[PDB]
C-alpha cells in the first residue's frame, strides 16, 4: 500500500532479476564458440 | 527359528557372527547412505572405493579387570591407519562415512559386570585444567588405542572422569545417545550403525572426528572364585557408505 | 485423546513389562499394562514444549557498558569504554546456554532487543539525552579505532541509532555458514599441534561495536547495554545429556577443579524416604 | 493521517511477545538445509527416553556406584531401597526427565521405573516393587508394601522389569518443585523370596533402574532452571 | 419483556402469597399477585451485574516499593529494597477480595497493569529514568538474591522491562493447578497435626520479582510500584454469604476479636421508622 | 509507513476500558474444566434469593 | 479482530444471558406451584 | 500480514505437531512387539 | 480514534529498514531517461569479467 | 538451477580451456570443462548483490 502520492516516496525497487554480463564478458563483433578454436 | 540373539554382518570381504546378540541399534533410526545430489556442494565427482574400504577392521584388544573406568576411540581417527580407508582419508581433501560398530566381550555363566556401548555425535571433550585450556590434537587423536579413562591426566590431554563423560555431564544421561549394554547375564556383543551425522555435507576426516564410540564398565566385572579376574573387550568397525572427493597431496598431520 | 483406556484383569502368556533393556530401546509401557484402568483422557496438546516455544523468548546474551565524557588526551578510546565492541556469541551468560546445549546442531533467526539505561554516578545537573549507535562489525570489517572515526559512517553495514533508555528491536537471518549452527564440534580449524580447540574456532559471526553520538556534557554518563535475543524459526537436531557441572569459558566443555558432588547425597539410606 | 490512542503497556518489552521486526540484512541467502538424522520437536519426545537414576545416593562424592542398587543373597522379607517421588529433586533430579521436569513448573501423567538385573546368569531372585499412592507413609515392611500398586518380579531370562506409576491423583497437576498437597507417593523394592547365587560365586549383584515418562504425560508453565547458575560472565 | 402484566380484582380458592419457607424455597411471588396493576416493560437487560462485568475491571492488589541507591556495601538487597518480590496473591488488599468471596470457585484469565511512579524525597538535582523490570518467578524457580544476580536474565521467565512513571501490561492465563481457584478451603495439605490450615496452601502461584535495571546516580529514588488485576473470561461458582466482619489474614477467614457490632442499632423502637 | 495522530487520552489507564493484552505465558494450557453444580451468572440472579432481616435491631 | 495468539489475551466475555434462579430460589425435590397450597 | 519483506523478520513458528519419539526410544535394527518377548 | 500499542524498537533508525516517506518536492517532474549502453544490474555481473593480477608482487 | 553439471572424461579435439585474450573476451569457462564433476544446485539467487540493495542502505 502506497500512503503517498508521489513515486519517490515508495520503498526501495525489488531485485532486476536481470543479469546478463554479455555486454562486459564477451562484447566481440564476431561470436566465439567455446571449444571452437579462438582464432581461425 | 530366527532369533534377536544369533547374526550375521558381512561387508566386504569379512563376515561377522554372534550367537549372543541383543539386537542392533541404527543411531536415530537411520541407515547409512551416501550423499545426494540435492545436498552436494562441491563439484567434484566423489571416489567410492566400496568393498576394499567397506569391511571390517578389529582394533586391538582392551582388558576389563575390576578397576577398569572405560576407553574412548573417535572416528574415523581410531581408523586412520586400516588398510586403504586410512590411505584414502590421508590423500582427499574430504570424506565421508558411516560404520557398522561391533563390540565383542563373552565370559560365562558365572561371571557378572555390564558395559554400556555409546556413540556420541559432536563429543567436545573438555580440558581437565579448567578455565579455557585446550585440549591438543594428539590427546584427541589417539588412533586405534583409543583414550583409556583410567590413565593419568597428562598436559594438552582432556579430563577423564567418567561420572562426567568428559564433558561436564553425567554418565546416568548418555542413555539419550544411540546405545546398548553388554550383560554378560544376557548378551556378549553390542551393534550399533551409525549414519553419517554432520552440519556440512561433506568435512575434512582429519581436524574433526564426527562420532567417539565409549564403552565404560557401569556393574564392576565380578568373576567366578578362583577365576582370573580379567576379560578382553575386542572392538571391530567396518565403514559403510565411504566416498572420498578432493584428491591431491596427502595430508601430513601433527606427531 | 485418550490418556488412559479402560482395561481389566489380565492372565495371560503375553507379558508386556518384561523386556531386555540392553537393546537400547525403551519399550512403550503404559500403565493399563500392569493396573486395571479406568478411560480418561489428556485434554492436552503439548504446545508448551514444542522447540519453537522452548527456545523462542527473550534470554539477556550479554551486558556491556560505554561512557560519554570528554575523549580529549584519550590515547585508547577502546579502553576508556568511549566505546566498546562485543565479541558476538550466544554461549557467555549461562541460563540460555544450557537450554541450546541441549541439542548438538540449531538452526534459527535471532532476534535482537537491545536496552540501554544511563546512570550518572557523580554529580550532575541533569540527566543528558543521548542516542546510542550500535553498529554489525563482522570478520574482515574496519573495525573502530576512534568513538568516531570513519568506520561509524557505516554505509555498508547495518547500523541501528536508538535512545538510551529506549530500546532497538530488529532481527537477523540465520547467518551460520553451514546448514546449522554447530553447538559442539569436536575438530580444529586444521591439523596444527597446538591450533585451538572446540566451538569457538566456528562461530565466528564477528562482533558488534557500541557507541555515543552526543559529544560530552560537562558531567560524565555511563550507559550499561544489555542485548537480549529470541530464537525465531527454530530446528534442532540431536539431543544430548544436560549441562551438569558449571561452566568455565565461552566455548570449551571445561568444567572447573575441585568443583562440588552434583548428585545429592541421601540424609539415610538406600532405604530412606 | 488515521487518529489512534496509545493504550497503557505501549513501549514495553515483554520477554515472551511475538512479534515481526525488520531484518538487519535485507536480501540475504541463508545456506541450504542439508539432511541431519536426529530431529527433536518436541521436549515431550526426549524424556520418553531412559536414563540411570543415581538411586544408591548414599555416598559423598558423584561415583558410579550410585548407579548401582546392591542386593544381598539370602535374605528373606527385608527391605532393597526406597525414595520418595519428588521427581523434581533428590534421586530423580539429574536424570533427563529431572533435569526437564526442572524446566516447567507443574506435571502430570504416568512415570514408567524399570530395573534391569545384572547378576550372573545362574542365579535367580525375586522381587516386589511397590508403589504407595499419596496419603499413607513410606511403607515400613513388605507386609505394608504389598497392599498398594506393586508388581512381582521374577528375575529370568528377560532381564528387565518396566513398573508404570499410574498417575494416581486429586488434583490433576502437581508441581515439580515438592511440595506437599501435590506430593505423589513412595516407591519401595523388597525381597519376594531372595536372590540366590550358584555355586563358585560370591559377594553382591547389583540391579541398574532408569526413569522415563509414559506418553501420558504434561509438562506445562515453563520457568528457569535451579540447576544452572553463575557469578560472573564467561569469557573466551 | 413485561415487567408487570395488568391484573385485576381477585376471589379465588388459589392464593399464591401463602407458602411454606420452611421447604428452602423462595416462591416467585410477583405485585400481579396481591394488587390490580397495570401493563409495563422491562426496558432493560441486566448487563452491568454479569459476573464478567462485576469481576472484569482494574483492582489495584499490591503496593509494593523498591529503591535505586548505590548497593556499594549492602549485605542484604532484598533488605535495602534493591529489589523486592511479591509472594503473589489476590486477597491482600481488600475491595476486590470481598468482591471475589462472594463465590466459593472462580476460574478467570488475569489482566496486569503495573504503574510505577517515581519520588525523591531528599534533595537531587534531577529526576533520573529509570526502567524497572519486574520478572515473574514460580515455584522451584531460582531466587534472586541480589539485584543483579544470574536470575534477572530470565532466559526461560516471562519478564516485563517499562519505565517508571509509564505502565506495563500483559496477561496471564488461568494458571490454578484445579479446575478453578478455590476461594475457600476447608482442608489442609496433608493430615498433620500442625499444618497451616485453608486457602494458603493451595494459593500457590509462587512469586513476583521487581528491580530497577539502571545502576545509581548521586541521589536516592525511591520507585513505588502499584499491580491492578482486572479478570477477563470470568466464571463463578456457589455463591455464599458476603463478609460481615473484617479481614486479618490474608487466606483465613479470621475476624478481629472485640470487633464492634455490624448491625446498625435502632434509634428507638422495633416500631419506629 | 502509514501517517497517524495520536488524540488526548493516549498513554491513559483507565480501570473499567476492556482491550487486549499480550499473554506472558504464551502457548500454556490450562486445566481442563470439570463440572460444579451452583454456577451464578447475574448477580440479578442470587438477589432472589430470600434472607433473613434483622428487623429487631434494639439490641 | 484478535491481534494476539493465545486466548487469554482476548478482551473480556461478553452477557452470559444465561440467567436461571432456580438453582438457588426452587431447589426442592418436589416441585411447587406458585398457587397451588405449600404442605399438602 | 506480514509487514516486511524477508522471512527472518515474521514472528515466532507454530507447533511442530510433529513428534515421534521412537527414532530416540527404539531405534532398534529388528522391530520389537511389546508383549513378545524381548530375546527369542 | 483507533487503539494502538507501540512495540520495541519504535522510533529507532535502522540503515538498513525500506519503508515509505514523505516527498519534499510534491508533484516534480524528474529529466526523461534517455539510453546509454552498459547498464550494470548485478554486482555477479562484473566479477565474470577479467582483470590482472598483480602476482609478482615482490617489488 | 544446477551450479555444476555431472561431466566425465574428455578426449576431444574440441578444447575449451585454451582461449585468446587478446580479443577482449572472457570466456565463460566452468568446473566441468576441465575436471570431472557431480551434479550439485546453485540454492541461491544473488539478490543481495543487485545494485538496489549495493546503493540501498
Ligand atoms: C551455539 C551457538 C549458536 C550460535 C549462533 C550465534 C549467531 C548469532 C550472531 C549473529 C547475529 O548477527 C547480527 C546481525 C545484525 C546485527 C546488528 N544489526 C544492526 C545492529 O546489530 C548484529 C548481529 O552461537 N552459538
Ligand atoms: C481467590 C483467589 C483466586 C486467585 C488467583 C490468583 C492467581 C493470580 C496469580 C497468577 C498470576 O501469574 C502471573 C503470570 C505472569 C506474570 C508476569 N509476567 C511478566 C511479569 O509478571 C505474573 C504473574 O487467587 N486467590
Amino acid at each position: 500500500i502506497n500512503y503517498y502520492k508521489d513515486a519517490a516516496s515508495t520503498s526501495s525497487a525489488g531485485q532486476s532479476l536481470s543479469m546478463d554480463p554479455s555486454k562486459f564478458t564477451e562484447p566481440v563483433k564476431d561470436l566465439m564458440l567455446k571449444g571452437a578454436p579462438a582464432l581461425n | 527359528g530366527y532369533s534377536d540373539r544369533v547374526q550375521q554382518i558381512t561387508l566386504g570381504n569379512s563376515t561377522i557372527t554372534t550367537q549372543e546378540a541383543a539386537n542392533a541399534v541404527v543411531c536415530y533410526a537411520e541407515w547409512p547412505e551416501y550423499l545426494p545430489d540435492v545436498d552436494a556442494s562441491d563439484v567434484n565427482k566423489t571416489s567410492k572405493p566400496d568393498t576394499s574400504v567397506c569391511r571390517f577392521y578389529t582394533l586391538d584388544s582392551k582388558t576389563w579387570t575390576t578397576g577398569s573406568k572405560g576407553w574412548c576411540w573417535k572416528l574415523p581417527d581410531a581408523l586412520k591407519d586400516m588398510g586403504v580407508f586410512g590411505q584414502n582419508m590421508f590423500f582427499h581433501s574430504l570424506g565421508r562415512s558411516g560404520y557398522t560398530v561391533h563390540v565383542q566381550c563373552n565370559a560365562t555363566k558365572f561371571h557378572s559386570g555390564c558395559l554400556l556401548v555409546v556413540v556420541i555425535p559432536e563429543h567436545q571433550l573438555a580440558s581437565h585444567e579448567g578455565g579455557n585450556v585446550s585440549v591438543k590434537y594428539t590427546f584427541t587423536h589417539p588412533g586405534e588405542r583409543g583414550i583409556d579413562l583410567s590413565s593419568a591426566n597428562e598436559v594438552g590431554g582432556p579430563v577423564k572422569d567418567v561420572l562426567y563423560n568428559m564433558n561436564g555431564t553425567l554418565l546416568g544421561n548418555l542413555l539419550i545417545f544411540p546405545h546398548q549394554f553388554i550383560n554378560l547375564r544376557t548378551n556378549n556383543t553390542a551393534t550399533i550403525v551409525i549414519p553419517y551425522i554432520n552440519s556440512v555435507p561433506i568435512d575434512s576426516m582429519t581436524r574433526h572426528n564426527n562420532v567417539s564410540l565409549m564403552v565404560i564398565p557401569i556393574a564392576p566385572l565380578t568373576v567366578p572364585t578362583g577365576a582370573t579376574p580379567s576379560l578382553p573387550i575386542t572392538v571391530t568397525i567396518a565403514p559403510m557408505c565411504t566416498e572420498f572427493s578432493g584428491i591431491r597431496s596427502k595430508s601430513i598431520v601433527p606427531q | 485423546t485418550v490418556a488412559s483406556i479402560s482395561s481389566g484383569p489380565k492372565h495371560t502368556q503375553k507379558v508386556p513389562i518384561l523386556t531386555a533393556n540392553e537393546t537400547g530401546a525403551t519399550m512403550p509401557v503404559l500403565p493399563s499394562d500392569s493396573i486395571e484402568t479406568r478411560t480418561t483422557y489428556m485434554h492436552f496438546n503439548g504446545s508448551e514444549t514444542d522447540v519453537e516455544c522452548f527456545l523462542g523468548r527473550a534470554a539477556c546474551v550479554h551486558v556491556t557498558e560505554i561512557q560519554n565524557k570528554d575523549a580529549t588526551g584519550i590515547d585508547n578510546h577502546r579502553e576508556a569504554k568511549l566505546f566498546n565492541d562485543w565479541k558476538i556469541n550466544l554461549s557467555s551468560l549461562v541460563q540460555l546456554r544450557k537450554k541450546l546445549e541441549l541439542f548438538t546442531y540449531v538452526r534459527f533467526d535471532s532476534e535482537y532487543t537491545i536496552l540501554a539505561t544511563a546512570s550518572q554516578p557523580d554529580s550532575a545537573n541533569y540527566s543528558s539525552n543521548l542516542v546510542v549507535q550500535a553498529m554489525y562489525v563482522p570478520p574482515g570489517a574496519p573495525n573502530p579505532k576512534e568513538w568516531d572515526d570513519y568506520t561509524w559512517q557505516s554505509a555498508s553495514n547495518p547500523s541501528v541509532f536508538f535512545k538510551v533508555g529506549d530500546t532497538s528491536r530488529f532481527s537477523v537471518p540465520y547467518v551460520g555458514l553451514a546448514s546449522a549452527y554447530n553447538c559442539f564440534y569436536d575438530g580444529y580449524s586444521h591439523d596444527d599441534a597446538e591450533t585451538q580447540y572446540g566451538i569457538t574456532v566456528l562461530n565466528h559471526m564477528g562482533s558488534m561495536a557500541f557507541r555515543i553520538v552526543n559529544e560530552h556534557d560537562e558531567h560524565k554518563t555511563l550507559v550499561k547495554i544489555r542485548v537480549y535475543h529470541r530464537a525465531k524459526h527454530v530446528e534442532a537436531w540431536i539431543p544430548r545429556a544436560p549441562r551438569a557441572l558449571p561452566y568455565t569459558s565461552i566455548g570449551r566443555t571445561n568444567y572447573p577443579k575441585n568443583t562440588e558432588p552434583v548428585i545429592k547425597k541421601r540424609k539415610g539410606d538406600i532405604k530412606s524416604y | 493521517g488515521l487518529p489512534t490512542t496509545t493504550l497503557p503497556g505501549s513501549g514495553q518489552f515483554l520477554t515472551t511477545d511475538d512479534r515481526q521486526s525488520p531484518s538487519a540484512l535485507p536480501n540475504y541467502e541463508p545456506t541450504p538445509r542439508i539432511h541431519i538424522p536426529g530431529k527433536v520437536h518436541n521436549l515431550l519426545e526426549i524424556i520418553q527416553v531412559d536414563t540411570l537414576i543415581p538411586m544408591n545416593n548414599t555416598h559423598t562424592k558423584d561415583e558410579v556406584n550410585s548407579y548401582l542398587i546392591p542386593l544381598n543373597a539370602n535374605r528373606q522379607n527385608e527391605q532393597v531401597f526406597g525414595t520418595n517421588l519428588f521427581i523434581g529433586d533428590g534421586v530423580f533430579k539429574t536424570t533427563l526427565l529431572g533435569e526437564i521436569v526442572q524446566y516447567y513448573t507443574h506435571w502430570s501423567g504416568s512415570l514408567r521405573f524399570s530395573l534391569m538385573y545384572t547378576g550372573p546368569a545362574l542365579s535367580s531372585a525375586k522381587l516386589i516393587l511397590a508403589y504407595t499412592p499419596p496419603g499413607a507413609r513410606g511403607p515400613q515392611d513388605r507386609r505394608e508394601a504389598m497392599l498398594g500398586t506393586h508388581v512381582v518380579w521374577d528375575i529370568g531370562l528377560q532381564s528387565t522389569i518396566v513398573m508404570t506409576i499410574p498417575w494416581t491423583s486429586g488434583v490433576q497437576f502437581r508441581y515439580t518443585d515438592p511440595d506437599t498437597y501435590t506430593s505423589a507417593g513412595f516407591l519401595s523394592c523388597w525381597y519376594q523370596t531372595s536372590l540366590i547365587l550358584p555355586p563358585e560365586t560370591t559377594g553382591q549383584v547389583y540391579l541398574l533402574s532408569f526413569i522415563s515418562a509414559c506418553p501420558d504425560f504434561k509438562l506445562r508453565l515453563m520457568k528457569d532452571t535451579q540447576t544452572i547458575s553463575q557469578t560472573v560472565a564467561l569469557t573466551e
